[PDB]
């Protein structure tokens, strides 16, 4: 139980007729009328829907492939090919952990370099046979370890960066979770990027933003305010392409509901590249990032 | 006219340790050297030309106090903003330059520092000139949130068009170089050169240890380190910065 | 009565061959795998009938004139009814055409001469002609040291073949079997655009002795094994035998060509 | 490797002249004069088995000791961008009289401490990804690669294994297939197997006379093939692991003498004739393209074997 849900909690035991059909009313006004904080929270809940249970219903003979030909095959970032409607497409991002024991295991959708260098090894191959890449971004954060840092963290993304600018395939994102920083970034340039309404996307942790502004922690609630990083501020932003709604109470009440909506709204965006050629998809892209930012001439 | 050494406490005249690079003629530490400076050290006499010097950071996201931030940086260091660019000659040969203060919001990257490194690193391209960037950075620009994130993507196409062209882009890390830039231009140099005890990396040495729960080495994150791991092409001196860039410049010169 | 029985090199459990056979050579009692000779492996991957042999017939020679060499091969061939360590040719999955080469351990213990190297690469070309993906089943323990500096080459003549077809944008599907060890895992068998494997083979660029040897250590139970080498970020799965003919058939729809 | 100072099997006729001539009138120097013809027979009649002596030899000169002779305003650059920097693997760029160039190689260790920190010269497979981070560089540029192979072989570690050994010298190979610039090798100490050739996928390829090159070292064929490890010598003889025997193969495209005595005798001689092989070799290439490059080195590698058909 969240604590925006507490009026319902007090309902509820105030049952335990008029008051049900309040307490209907009461969860429409609450799960309609979210605040930021409010949807933060439900983006970081356990069962917040991860990669591997959104892909079955989305994709056909999803085959799930490991490695970056390196180091490790890293279980935060997953990826593989399978296909969309028929069309061959290759599937990417971070991987969170079902439950307590799974998170431990997939280190909490928190990638080590490795992880990185596995998802373009898989973008590449994608390019190699001129799939469109579809990549899920979901992740508190790269993972701020001593052997991510051995192993060059930071070359791994930056490296991402610059090989996604120019990837000659159609690149399609979608935030299902968190998206923490240049760790979600890793796998974000894309031509077209979605968020779900419930999903963040910061430079910075809420938590952090506040130790650093106000010197209080405390204060992440005002700090992921002041930020703005909600889907539809991205939205307003022209950062991101389109918001997808979730079901009522957040995309953990539905699976395959939100599933659908994601596959509608990943066809809407791969159609709208379809008259583009390989460089023209890659100028594409060009364009997107180059003209993104405010400042004073 | 006095400078003290923030690590070996040893006083020095300001005059002299600017002849020596802001190197500690004590303790061999390498102090900040500020955007101008460093280009001087780096160009022939009366070669910059200054770039883009009076663009000026919005509100974009109406962060209350920014602006005043900004000004006080502004009025603190001389700077419009937390970096400086421009085309120059070091030996007779033509480069494009992206100088990194640190003392300016932190060299947090915004969407002025994003614009002015596009900007010089498209003129490059356009006129098939190498181009050498000093990072230099201790944090986010948060006051532009979502937008600030944005500016790794931003100058990644720019710089990997620069690169498809066929172009040198040599990175110069400098102390500190973390985060966003550490995770984006910094560390894609054709050559990656940095300077003795630089730290650089994504996550700082606190939040790392806190995560870990253990003890980092005294030498985790600095250019000797990154060096040994791979990250760097070289570790160079102060004394040889100037030589080795003019030995590059040459080794690339086009046809 | 003799042949009808095989007893498994792991458990030492014993097994008509007849049902061994039919489980793709993996003992139902451990779940060990045991080798797979050249033609069945291609017969339990293709369509019945579609498998076309590409030079059938080529023999090594002598070029170092190796005492006692033509001889040992006389004798390989004599056990084990082949040529040579490998047999290639193209084949249908599910109706979809590729080409195929696979190495046979039995044979000079699969190691790489001047045959093995010659027939690889004039699949992989014919492939590159004809727009097909190759498969490369992968099976070698040693060098074969009769041919000296030329089967090193043989790392390098392949990978010019290779690099050709990958560049023509063609899909390589590279499935080790065990054992994949020396030159052959340190050439062709690393760089699929896919590598496939199966559970416990072992492969490497050097052997368990000579390491632990030169490191003075006692290596784990599980190192070299194709589960080790996916830990390790180096395969993209590792394939049960039992789904090795779905698993293909899949990954070639998924790169087949919109074509004809 | 053969400590400085002891004597080799092969000058028992010369140290057992010495003596002599010091056991001493018209005659002692007539012992000198003999002496001196001995040596010279000796070194211009050498044995397979003397010249893998001569190419293990501690002192026989190292990538490093050659390119100051032979590059001008070399500058080292290290890394793999990935894990670690192979001390076992070097490599930079630097000019060729006056035309910029990527270098690269095996670097063994000048002395004993030398060595452990070289680990002989083994790379493991960040030194290959390291290698082939700076061919991508020249190719980029343009610029020729000269590569120097001197290597008993890849490294054969636990941690060498687990970081991909194989697939850093097999994505070598494929790479260097391809490069779309000149690349010129020379073996200048051992040539060991596939961690040599992870260097050697070149244009042209050179070998210094006394220099080896070999699918596997001769005590390893002696041990698999006799069972017995003391019939190197024989194993290495059967092989033809000789650079001689090489060209003989057409698998090399020259051999390069050394001093008299061996490499170590002269390294500015050496560096001079190696300087000057890489120049020719260099300008026989001078008229191919981007493409045409690329392709050169297909058909040297594809034509390489002997079979019946
Ligand atoms: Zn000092
Ligand atoms: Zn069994």
């Amino acid at each position: 139980m969240l604590d925006f849900e507490k009026p319902l909690f007090e309902i509820r035991n105030k049952i335990e007729d008029m008051l049900e059909a309040s307490l209907e009313r009461e969860t429409k006004k609450i799960y309609t009328n979210l605040k930021p904080w409010d949807r933060v929270q439900i983006a970081r809940l356990q069962e917040r829907p991860t990669t591997l249970d959104y892909i079955p219903y989305i994709f056909d003979s999803f085959m799930e492939l490991h490695g970056d030909r390196n180091f490790r095959d890293d279980p935060a970032m997953i990826g593989g090919i399978g296909f969309l409607n028929g069309r061959a497409v290759t599937v990417i991002g971070q991987q969170r952990g079902k439950d307590t024991k799974d998170n431990i295991y997939r280190n909490f959708g928190m990638a080590h370099p490795e992880g990185y260098r596995k998802a373009l090894r898989l973008m590449k191959q994608a390019e190699k046979f001129n799939r469109p890449i579809f990549t899920f971004i979901d992740t508190k954060g790269a993972y701020p370890g001593k052997a991510a840092e051995e192993r060059g963290q930071s070359e791994s993304i930056a490296t991402n960066l610059i090989e996604m600018a120019s990837l000659k395939v159609p690149v399609i994102a979608i935030v299902i979770g968190e998206g923490g920083s240049g760790g979600a970034l890793g796998i974000g340039i894309a031509n077209k990027v979605l968020m779900l309404e419930n999903s963040t996307y910061s430079v910075i942790s809420p938590e952090g933003a506040a130790a650093l502004l106000w010197k209080d922690s405390n204060l992440a609630k005002i700090a992921a305010e002041t930020m703005k990083i909600t889907a539809h501020d991205i939205k307003q932003l022209g950062i991101i392409d389109d918001v997808i709604s979730e079901p009522l109470g957040g995309a953990h009440k539905d699976i395959e509901q939100q599933a659908l909506a994601i596959k509608s709204a990943f066809v809407a965006q791969l159609d709208s590249l379809e008259s583009l050629s390989r460089d023209e998809i890659a100028n594409d892209r060009f364009e997107k990032f180059r003209n993104i930012g405010s400042y004073i001439e | 006219i006095m400078t003290k050494c923030p690590k070996c406490k040893k006083i020095m005249y300001t005059k002299e340790l600017a002849e020596n690079l802001n190197v500690c003629f004590n303790c061999d530490h390498h102090i900040a050297l500020t955007a101008y400076k460093r280009i001087e050290a780096i160009s022939d006499e009366g070669s910059f030309t200054e770039f883009d010097k009076g663009m000026t950071s919005a509100n974009p996201l109406d962060f209350p106090s920014y602006l005043e931030k900004i000004e006080k940086d502004q009025q603190k260091t001389g700077l419009k903003e937390a970096v400086v660019t421009g085309t120059a000659q070091l030996d007779g040969m033509k480069f494009g330059v992206a100088v990194m203060d640190s003392r300016f919001r932190m060299g947090s990257m915004g969407s002025v520092i994003g614009e002015k490194i596009c900007r010089i690193i498209d003129y490059c391209t356009e006129n098939r000139l190498p181009f050498i960037l000093f990072s230099a950075s201790g944090g986010a620009r948060m006051q532009e949130g979502i937008i600030s994130l944005m500016q790794m993507g931003k100058t990644s196409v720019s710089l990997k068009r620069h690169s498809d062209a066929g172009l040198l882009y040599i990175s110069y890390l400098t102390h500190p170089t973390t985060g966003g830039v550490s995770a984006s231009f910094a560390s894609v140099g054709d050559i990656n050169l940095s300077e003795p005890k630089a730290l650089i990396g994504f996550a700082g040495r606190r939040v790392i240890e806190q995560t870990i729960n253990e003890k980092l080495p005294d030498d985790f994150q600095t250019a000797e380190f990154l060096l040994e791991h791979g990250q760097l092409d070289k570790v160079v001196h102060r004394n040889d910065m100037r030589q080795t860039l003019s030995e590059i410049l040459k080794i690339h010169q086009e046809v």
